RNA sequence: AAGUUGGGCACUCUAAGUUGACUGCCGGUGACAAACCGGAGGAAGGUGGGGAUGACGUCAAAUCAUCAUGCCCCUUAUGAUUUGGGCUACACACGUGCUACAAUGGACAAUACAAAGGGCAGCGAAACCGCGAGGUCAAGCAAAUCCCAUAAAGUUGUUCUCAGUUCGGAUUGUAGUCUGCAACUCGACUACAUGAAGCUGGAAUCGCUAGUAAUCGUAGAUCAGCAUGCUACGGUGAAUACGUUC
RNA sequence: AGAACCUUACCAAAUCUUGACAUCCUUUGACAACUCUAGAGAUAGAGCCUUCCGGACAAAGUGACAGGUGGUG
């Protein structure tokens, strides 16, 4: 019975303190947590012409990455269910529990 | 792009095909990007004033 | 359609515009802006004005036309 | 056990290789390195760090690799082969550095450039 | 000799085949598996009964002349009802929808700057 | 316009004959990148030459580089006879084998690459001409020496 | 020739005006967010706002105005904000919540000194003048260095040029060094004029 | 059957935080200099490789067709709507590419080794059917899990045997598949047949200094379908640089 | 960074003139997703018939006005 958390946030910054506060939060209620162990950085990357009309040549990259964290939760206690969910992270950061 | 061509796209067309993307900050026909729903002009302008979430300039 | 699970397509107009046409021997010309449309059987003997982008061209068909579209046998474009 | 474990990685490949005592039999992937690599001048590769400590026959080689292809994972073995040699004797280093053994080779692929056809490759030029 | 054409006979029979008119690589494979002849057998060293066994079957394909009058029938009949295929084969232009601006030379023949 | 010279590369010495000549002769031969079908050709041709000359194939090589290389070449600046550095000279020994090999009329690399070796090492084969036409040229231009 | 300066530092220096992570629906979430920047620029025109950060959590926008002028677009009851929650409410189903930042110096905000060169430039107010009680303004406030652009038909000539004035440092190619850049157009009945500004506040 | 699970986190990897390269140390040289050459140690040495980043200006250089805008012009029309056609024309000239001219190859068979990406109504496995392109049914999978997706060149055999061929694959006939409202003008792909030029290219001209060129496949954006283009990716992997007169 | 339609602008034919699109003003309440007929379609005419909160939103008429990938880089 572990709950899993996967975390993704376009910054790490933010995925990693979200992720020590969601660690902290569980481990408070005493339930056992491994990780956060971190999933494989995924980059998309846009290549775009920087003109607005011919030179083909010259190009612009751009690159949107996101910064994957996976925290499990062994052990389920009442109390951590409810911290978990409870927990107000900041906006950037997206979470998904899976109890 | 005209405002009679917008309209056109954003109006529901007899066929599926018939359908096209257009920028909708500008209505560009080419170089409309799905996730952004942004041409190549529009993208750079928004990118560069960090209002588009997570992109930043490339390098490797 | 070139699938043959779908049948050749004919536009509707088209076909029926034909099919009324069945019953009387003495045939009229019909107008049509259908070049996409199949040559079926029934259309043999027929005479088709069809459009050509700039007028409508007289198309009669003939035995050797049928499973041929009728834009095959109007040209879009001149040369010499 | 008496084993002696070192890494190599050469271009997109890497080697976990495993030096124990034995009579000099090398088996990557659980196969023999002749089947496993198509030109014995890859064997002769792989075999130099022996060569220069002068361990040849001492050690069986079994090797873990992934990545690359056959001359990036021979030259990976070469790399974490001498390696292990390091753990199994300090004295071995001044030999194995002296051949360059002991460096992992820092040459990769290079990205293609934009306008570029490659890396460096550029299109046909053509004044007027 | 198989279909009206003297096949070489340095060859193997597999390829030797490919020398008629309406025979392929892939039909060829096919006419020597029926009759049971093998690939390999040159037809210098094919015999009386194994010849007979391909004739049998090559029979069965319609083949040089036969083959050549369908063709050239089929593209008379385009010409003769004016289709846009038949009238680009009248004018020696690409038949298939290909571009003509450039290229075209096969259909075309050699320049004439 | 250039700093200065460049350190060359080095190669190890082939696994079947231990010459690190015969590793670059794998490498003039080679095309595209495959070098199986090059170290291939190679064995082969060493093969063929020893069972036709009944002696070492590393030895007539040898012999047949000798004979290639040339110990002076014209450059123009009038072109002035000079002296051939020694890495200079296996590079045009070993190009010329190859190139005056590829030219030959036999239907496979190796046996024309085999008969070219022998031939070199008679002092009869086009890479031989090749050096010779080189000296002729350079003794021409003797008086340009200074 | 010269990248945008927030544009480079966009990611590293400098973090995204929209805070908000989508993947399915980040098309919508980014039109939304373009409808109401417009919207607050159209309604905050005459309040002096430097930038608006958006952030999106629990179906909730959250909006960080910040303003020259903060009483005006609060207003005497906190009113014009209410008024600019509920229009704003109209425009997102999302529920809409306002935050009002104060700038405590106009003059070392660049969009702030942009837009009111403009303005002053569409009253027929001296292009040189302007730009150098700016860039004076910056540099009695501390500013480590200011740049500053007019470019166009500037006396109303007919041919269209461009004029700068700099003081202290501007280091374009430093990416340490956090560069408050920002462009203002100009409506002159001659024709459209593009101010630039650069500003180097300089570290803490 | 299988990392498959039981277990472990050793290793590998993942990705956060740190350590490392700075001429720091030691020899010579040099102006008591800056630098230079060589050495030690180090994974890496002299701005290690590559990228981003492009001064003041020049070309009244490009863009009023992304957008915006001064002025000008039209306004029962220079605005607007629909169907069809064109943008795909073809005596020719040019630029950039693709594929070849074979034996360092072609065909056939058996057998290995990547990286970097994409996916929700989307990726679609396995299985069955079709020569195949595909079809049917349908598992898993919003992703380090499932799927795209077996890299290919390669390696080992068998066969062909130097010619317009068992090279090359244009063209054309016919019979199909798929997408789509609909493939006539004008799609992509398949099967069978057909089987062009081409025998390595005049004058001339281009790219590249190493994981580069060359070569081999792989992925993505756009996108119903449609890539020899573009942007990325790894595999194999060279030759040469005396030198600065031109 | 995807021309069969669409895109698309260009051409031809068939059509419209507060207009495909915006704001305001006056008036009304459903405005229609739907079916049938004639049309190449646009569209028109028959059906219907449903929805709507001071007061929302959407129609009808007219005028203020709209529209231009027209020109000048
Ligand atoms: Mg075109
Ligand atoms: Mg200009
Ligand atoms: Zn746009």
């Amino acid at each position: 019975q572990k709950i899993r958390i996967r975390l993704k946030a376009y910054d790490h910054r933010v995925i990693d303190q979200s992720a020590e506060k969601i660690v902290e939060t569980a481990k408070r209620s005493g339930a056992d947590v491994s990780g956060p162990i971190p999933l494989p950085t995924e980059k998309s990357v846009y290549t775009i012409i920087r003109a607005v009309h011919k030179y083909k040549d010259s190009r612009e990259q751009f690159e949107q990455r996101t910064h994957k964290r996976l925290i499990d939760i062994v052990n389920p206690t009442p109390k951590t269910v409810d911290a978990l969910m409870g927990l107000n992270l900041p906006s950037g950061v997206d979470i998904e529990i899976k109890l | 792009a005209k405002t009679s061509m917008v309209a056109k796209q954003q109006k529901k067309q007899k066929y599926a095909v018939r359908e096209y993307t257009r920028c909708e900050r500008c209505g560009r026909p080419h170089s409309v990007y799905r996730k952004f729903k942004l041409c190549r002009i529009c993208f750079r302008e928004l990118a560069y004033k960090g209002q588009i979430p997570g992109v930043r300039k490339a390098s490797w | 359609a070139r699938s043959i699970k779908k049948g050749p397509f004919v536009d509707e107009h088209l076909m029926k515009k034909v099919e009324a046409q069945e019953g009387s021997e003495k045939k009229q010309v019909i107008k049509t802006w259908s070049r996409r449309s199949t040559i079926f059987p029934n259309f043999i003997g027929h005479t088709f004005a069809v459009y050509d982008g700039r007028k409508h061209v007289p198309v009669y068909v003939t035995e050797d036309m049928v499973g041929h579209k009728l834009g095959e046998f109007a040209p879009t474009r001149t040369f010499k | 056990q008496v084993e002696y474990r070192g890494t190599g990685r050469r271009k997109n490949s890497v080697a976990r290789v495993r030096l124990v005592p034995g009579e000099g039999n090398i088996t990557v992937n659980n196969r023999d390195v002749r089947e496993y690599l198509p030109f014995e001048s890859l064997i002769l590769d792989l075999n130099q760090p022996f060569d220069v400590t002068e361990t040849k026959g001492n050690y069986d080689v079994l090797v873990n690799v992934h990545g690359g292809g056959f001359t990036g994972q021979a030259q990976a073995i070469r790399h974490g082969i001498a390696r292990a040699l390091l753990e199994a004797d300090p004295e071995y280093r001044g030999s194995l550095k002296r051949a360059g053994l002991l460096t992992r080779d820092p040459r990769m692929k290079e990205r293609k450039k934009p306008g570029l056809k490659a890396a460096r490759r550029s299109p046909q030029f053509s004044k007027r | 000799r198989i279909a009206g054409v003297d096949i070489p006979r340095e060859k193997r029979v597999v390829i030797s085949l490919t020398y008629i008119y309406g025979i392929g690589t892939s039909t060829a494979q096919k006419i020597l598996e029926e009759a049971n002849v093998s690939a390999d057998t040159r037809v210098k060293d094919l015999t009386d009964d194994e010849l007979g066994r391909i004739r049998e079957v090559v029979d069965g394909y319609k083949v040089e002349g036969d083959l050549r009058r369908e063709t050239n029938l089929n593209i008379k009949r385009l010409m003769e009802i004016s289709s846009y295929r038949g009238i680009r084969h009248r004018r020696g232009l690409p038949v298939r929808g290909q571009k003509t601006k450039n290229n075209a030379r096969t259909r075309k023949g050699p320049v004439k700057t | 316009p250039r700093k200065g010279s460049v350190p060359k590369r080095d190669v190890l010495p082939d696994p079947i004959h231990n010459s690190k000549l015969v590793t670059k002769l794998i490498n003039k031969i080679m095309l595209d990148g495959k070098r199986g079908t090059a170290q291939r050709i190679l064995y082969s041709a060493f093969d063929l030459v020893e069972q036709r000359s009944g002696r070492d194939a590393l030895e007539v090589f040898e012999e047949a580089i000798n004979n290639i290389m040339p110990v002076l070449e014209v450059k123009a600046r009038y072109q002035v006879p000079v002296e051939v550095r020694p890495e200079r000279r296996t590079t045009l020994g070993l190009r010329w084998l190859v190139n005056y090999a590829r030219l030959r009329g036999e239907k496979t690399m190796e046996d024309r690459l085999a008969n070219e070796i022998l031939d070199a090492a008679n002092n009869t084969g086009g890479a031989v001409k090749k050096r010779e036409d080189t000296h002729k040229m350079a003794e021409a231009n003797k008086a340009f020496a200074h | 020739q010269k990248i945008n300066p927030i544009g480079l530092r966009v990611g590293i220096i400098r973090d995204w005006e929209a805070k908000w992570y989508a993947e399915k629906d980040f098309a919508s979430l980014l039109h939304e967010d373009l409808k109401i920047r417009k919207f607050i620029d159209n309604e905050l025109k005459e309040a002096s706002v430097s930038h608006v950060e958006i952030e999106r959590a629990a179906n909730r926008i959250n909006i960080a105005i910040h303003t020259g002028k903060p009483g005006m677009v609060i207003g005497k009851g906190g009113s014009e904000i209410e008024k600019l929650r509920n229009k704003l409410n109209a425009l997102t189903d999302k529920k809409v919540h306002i935050n009002v930042i104060e700038i405590k110096k106009v003059d070392l905000d660049a969009r702030l000194v942009a837009e009111n060169i403009a303005r002053q430039l569409e009253n027929r107010a001296s292009f040189r003048r302007v730009q150098k009680q700016a860039i004076t303004r910056a540099m009695k406030l501390g500013a480590k260095g200011i740049k500053t652009q007019v470019s166009g038909r500037l006396g109303g000539a007919d041919i269209a040029r461009a004029e700068q004035y700099s003081e202290g440092t501007v280091p374009l190619h430093t990416l340490r060094a956090d560069i408050d850049y920002a462009h203002a157009e100009a409506d002159t009945t001659y024709g459209k004029l593009g101010v630039k500004v650069w500003i180097y506040r300089g570290e803490v």
